[PDB]
């Protein structure tokens, strides 16, 4: 039998104990308690970190303040027994903070949320995200999902953000789903009355 | 433009990083900090100056340092010295590896090029290991040590390994640079050797010490093998024992006048024409060889003749030395058919 | 998805490596380093040792050579990402081992191999063990499988061994797999034979 | 017998040693030393004087010692005093079952007797919470607490919260202990509290003052409940406030002159007549009695007259106030019904 899962449970009851907590993540003014062991497993920016090659390796405290809170927290559960909990709204968030600290485990997780999720309301606020933080694989998957979807996104409330740049890559070349050879312009048009 | 002369300021920070580390001063480097600037590096598309500066900067220290000290160390203490300069440029690819972990992991991962390791090991290979008076020392003291222990005398087994080793790890997952650099003109040197060690015994042996001499070599090759280079060399130097001092003299060795197969038959040195075969059927037409200089002796002793006598005799060296082979029982009942054909 | 199974195989790596090894077990000469935090979450021995709350408490090294050293290296493999090689000669020694260090995943999957394997020629020998190290579960189970197969076992070699105390109890009622009504002094002088 | 006076000298090492975790001088016992002496006590079918004796020993200290520091106490801070005690047996038990590990999980589990924490429970209940003079003093310091609280005084609530909480665990995991000792005799005292405060609001309060009144009172007790007593305890509080307040006074507020139901009906108050139907919801034979009373009025209307202004304004009534209830509707119904049968 596997008693992988059984072993973790004990672990994270430990964690909420304050058992063996050997070191503590400061985001702001919160404070999150864990091991250095457990957070070096899963995330390779931890293993790195705690390698005993660097000035920062013996140390209790780990400054993380210029990413999310609730992401980080949520990242750790996972890292524990904990499943995460994903939703369109905080998947944006934990995908950033999980490429930072290099989490293979949480990446593929977010990722594929992402990838399955992409509808016409989702695909046009996830291209500006992924051209931001260079995810290429969301980047091009977003922009597929605009282009099959373009005539209905002309009229949505997030159209005004798409850069100038952006739309000449849309229009570019071919793939986009317009029926009529002439509705190119007319696109144009609606971008350049909703960006003013 | 701003960012022209202000992502050219961060690499500097990163590019004196990187030199510290290969002057073995990490002990004082911040990982948080350094990690920050190759991260904002990757994410605002400035991955090309952090790659293409990697490799200047690593192929500047293996050039104007790393060269030099194994260069002024030709004649003392060479392998020792190329090792630590091999050591030395693990730890400090590792280390160089960990501060520019996401270009490692994003960079090289969508743009389809070398990983930080991977890019180390082409420089260290073609600025150090195969460079032109190192690649041809390297070769002439591995090859001298090899030459010495075949004579008697004791080498650093150990310096051998760790070379070999190195040039396994230096053809990235593959043995192209071993191939070339050492295992090439290792059997090229072995053969003339071998051929050599042939002419010798055949003048101060007899046949059935010569086959036992042979498989002494053949262990001992798989001894130096095992213990000093990569286990891969095990089957093209084995090969080279069995053509130099079996197939090439395959015909001299059954002809042995008073002491080849036709003096194993008349004495019935059972256990001694036995060891023969074991010798034998390693090469191609070896055992071809044993059965046509066996087939002359058979067909002229029954022509002399009764023959029951024969037929007995040669079925226990069958069964007892020659393993029951097939080739030799049509060989033998063969030759029986020929008998009665005469008359 | 689960990657409890993953995280575990990367400590294990860890402890080979000797990276955030801060505990030490000594069998006589024999050294085992792992980590505190790991063998407390499946072993309850570590859990209440490493408690705060005893003079061994915080310590570096732990002796324990009353113990089997291989029986011990196997528990901790188990403990880690490592299966369990249950074998019919060491799963005798483990189940003691983990039954003194009070591992409950470790405890159940040796009393089940030995309850699944328990055979004609092993019943004889689980019997005698379980009767000096307290476990009514196998006394009980061996117990069983003597009595239908007390004719084959009177002539067997580890008959001798058997106690004088537990000749009785084999005879002493019913339950007994003898076809004959007068096979019971027979097996008592088949047992004065085999001891003299 | 050796054995007879061996395991007695092996349990007196280990009574020494709970009766220091007593006395909290675990700091220096050894975990190791004293588990390898319960493990072969165990082993070697000695289980009982290792269970008999832990029983002896936790007696001892909470009748000589724990006891008595309580009945020193029932005058200054008793409450903190005996909660302390609950705190060090909770500490001490804990240490017991650590150094007493293996009796724990071998013996106590076939041998099917009570575990070291819920045998600590049991001599803590019998011997010191439920011990005679304790008993009542604890019962008569949390009921007056609550009646002073009921008052308008200030009282320690998070003693309440802790003495309530210990009532509660010393069941083994039911409710028995806090139930007997606390939930009995509160429900009796709030039963005469609420009896007399329904008298008072009956003569210095108006029918739709009192239903508001009820209602407050319905979300003090849930308030006083979820932060000082066991939740469990909110439906049986709610149900004596119920029926303290509401059932043993349906007909009087219904028939209160010029403020019941009559008067409402009169002037038309939709928002106030719709405040005494959902309190009166709440218990049984209570829209029973509102209809009676409704009905009391309307056939007295109808029989005074036109009928389609009342069907018109008790209609009004149904849907707003009454939230348009079946028993209602045909009360109405069947009101008018007998209208037509009077011609």
């Amino acid at each position: 039998m596997n008693n992988s899962s059984e072993l973790i449970a004990v672990i994270n009851g430990f964690r909420n104990s304050g058992r063996f907590c050997d070191i503590s993540i400061v985001i702001n003014d919160e404070r999150i308690n864990a091991h250095k062991l457990i957070l070096s497993g899963a995330s390779e920016y931890f293993s790195i970190l705690f390698s005993n090659n660097f000035i920062d390796s013996n140390e209790y405290e780990v400054n993380l303040s210029h990413l999310d809170y609730q992401s980080v927290n949520d990242l750790i559960d996972y890292i524990y027994g904990i499943p995460l909990s994903l939703t369109n709204d905080n998947v944006k968030y934990i995908l950033s903070t999980a490429d930072f600290l290099q989490i293979g485990s949480a990446i593929t997780e977010c990722e594929n949320y992402i990838l399955k999720n992409l509808c016409s309301k989702n695909c046009i606020d996830f291209y500006i995200y992924a051209d931001k933080y260079n995810n290429k694989k969301i980047e091009s998957a977003s922009f597929n999902t605009i282009l099959q979807n373009i005539l209905r996104l002309i009229n949505d409330e997030n159209f005004k953000y798409l850069t100038e740049e952006s739309m000449i890559k849309i229009l570019s070349d071919d793939m986009l789903n317009i029926k009529n050879e002439d509705f190119a312009p007319l696109i144009l048009i609606k971008w350049l009355e909703s960006t003013q | 433009t701003m960012d022209e002369k202000y992502v050219n300021s961060i690499w500097d920070l990163l590019k004196n990083a990187i030199q510290e580390i290969q002057r073995k001063n990490n002990s004082g480097l911040s990982f948080e900090e350094l990690y920050r600037n190759a991260y904002t590096m990757v994410l605002h598309k400035h991955g090309e100056k952090l790659y293409t500066g990697l490799r200047e900067v690593v192929t500047e220290h293996l050039i104007n340092k790393v060269r030099e000290d194994v260069l002024n160390s030709l004649n003392n203490n060479f392998l020792q010295t190329l090792n630590q300069a091999w050591n030395d440029h693990q730890t400090a690819m590792v280390m160089i590896r960990d501060i520019l972990m996401y270009m490692d992991r994003v960079y090289v991962q969508q743009n389809n090029v070398e990983n930080v390791y991977n890019l180390g090991l082409i420089i260290f290979r073609d600025q150090v290991v195969r460079y032109g008076c190192i690649r041809d020392h390297l070769r002439q003291t591995l090859l001298d040590m090899i030459a010495r222990e075949r004579k008697g005398e004791v080498v650093d087994r150990g310096a051998i390994r760790n070379a070999c080793q190195m040039l396994m790890i230096l053809g990235l997952e593959g043995r192209s640079v071993y191939e070339e650099d050492f295992e090439a003109p290792f059997l090229e040197m072995s053969a003339e050797f071998f051929q050599m060690e042939s002419q010798k015994f055949l003048a101060e042996n007899s046949a059935s010490v010569y086959i036992k001499k042979v498989e002494a070599r053949i262990n001992e090759e798989i001894e130096r093998v095992m213990h000093c280079l990569d286990k891969s060399t095990e089957e093209p130097i084995v090969k080279v024992v069995e053509r130099e001092l079996i197939s090439k003299h395959m015909k001299t060795i059954v002809e042995m006048e008073n002491s080849g197969l036709v003096h194993m038959l008349k004495n019935g040195k059972t256990e001694d024409l036995g060891c023969m075969y074991k010798l034998f059927s390693r090469v191609p037409n070896g055992l071809k060889t044993m059965c046509e200089c066996m087939s002359s002796y058979l067909r002229e002793q029954g022509k002399a003749l009764g023959l029951d006598d024969l037929k007995s005799r040669f079925d226990r060296f069958l069964l007892e030395s020659f393993n029951n082979d097939r080739l030799f029982k049509q060989t033998i009942a063969g030759d029986f058919e020929y008998f009665l054909n005469l008359n």
